[PDB]
């Protein structure tokens, strides 16, 4: 909570999901990988971050 | 004519009850000196940024001008081969402390309408109350037996340095205040000390129940995720 | 919270209604001196308030 | 709480006492009724407690 009041946290506005999405909007692309990218997102959001299944989903996203 | 004492962190608010539990020993020596005085005393004073053992020593400036002196009431060295008792009864400013001359020069200005002055000093009681009422720090029995209603107030001045006393400001802003030398200014630099510190409990309150909150509401999600179960 | 010479003054008159008059001027003006103390004491918490909340954010970390 | 039918049925009635009978029935059968949508979630709650408490012991031993 003192983080919140000040901290690290909540600057640079920089998030895993925001960075993939704008990394790909550059991108010509077609769909199929669309929705298996947004199904990629949607797990990661699910998955907590010190989960294994997180690095390994956040590796393929990649 | 006495070498100054070391503080080592004990900030002596005037007429308050303390105690200095110094590791140099050579402040025993001293007391010990002192002891077949028919009147023993002792002077407490404050320190300056930075605080350096060494200085003390080495340099005298360190140390404010502004000084207390007090009347030893008795060692106990019931933990430590050094314990002092130190009260606040006379303050004085020296001119020069490294040139001791000392003036008990107490500046008391008061105007001669003593009607509505009070009225301020009530304020002062009423924030000092809420004080001990939402953060508790010291036993309320000193407030029913010192109370203004009786008359006994005889020197609001010194019931004035107790409430910037029970104030959680840093020992500079305590210096500041002393500094000041009309009373309006000392009284409202006290004040304002006394709102900084309600606004920051103020705040750590308001946080810490917030946050209770908000970990009783992630316990009843988890019942309302139990309700799924 | 009138001075006891108020109290003696009010318990002065005789009629009821300059009796009540005269507490209610006092009951007015008593008002008055505490708002106007309250108003300052408002003044001096928002000066103090003014200094930045990185105060705040410091004392928090400390 | 109950329901519109019942209701009727009070009305229905003329008789003063069996509009009170009736109405006191329905008013403890509604609140048998909430007694137990209640008292299904204090269940919950009682069986997640006893389930900390066993883990409890279980983590004093361990």
């Amino acid at each position: 909570i003192i983080k919140k009041e000040l901290g690290l946290e909540k600057d640079d506005k920089d998030a895993i999901e925001e960075k993939f999405r704008e990394r790909l909007k550059e991108l010509v692309v077609p769909k199929h990988v669309m929705d298996v990218v947004d199904e990629e997102l949607s797990k990661l959001g699910l998955l907590d971050n010190h989960s294994s299944e997180f690095n390994v989903t956040r590796n393929y996203l990649d | 004519h006495l070498p100054l004492i070391a503080i080592t962190r004990n900030p002596v608010f005037p007429r308050f009850i303390k105690i200095i539990e110094v590791k140099n020993k050579k402040l025993v020596e001293l007391l010990r000196r002192k002891v077949r005085l028919a009147q023993p005393y002792v002077g407490v004073f404050l320190k300056r940024d930075d605080s350096n053992e060494s200085d003390v020593v080495e340099s005298l400036d360190e140390i404010f001008h502004t000084g207390t002196f007090a009347q030893i009431h008795e060692m106990q060295d019931l933990g430590d081969k050094l314990r002092m008792i130190v009260m606040g009864h006379r303050r004085v400013h020296i001119s020069r402390q490294l040139e001791m001359v000392e003036v008990e020069n107490v500046v008391h200005e008061d105007f001669q309408v003593t009607e509505e002055v009070k009225a301020l000093t009530a304020e002062i009681v009423k924030t000092i109350r809420d004080i001990i009422a939402l953060n508790p720090l010291y036993r309320e029995s000193v407030l029913q037996m010192m109370q203004a209603g009786q008359r006994v107030v005889d020197n609001p001045i010194y019931l004035s340095d107790m409430g910037a006393a029970l104030t959680g400001a840093e020992s500079h802003e305590l210096q500041d205040v002393l500094e000041e030398t009309n009373i309006p200014k000392r009284l409202y630099k006290a004040l304002s000390l006394l709102k900084k510190e309600f606004e920051l409990s103020k705040l750590q309150q308001r946080l810490g129940r917030e946050v209770e909150e908000k970990i009783k509401q992630t316990h009843r999600k988890y019942l309302l995720q139990e309700q799924l179960k």
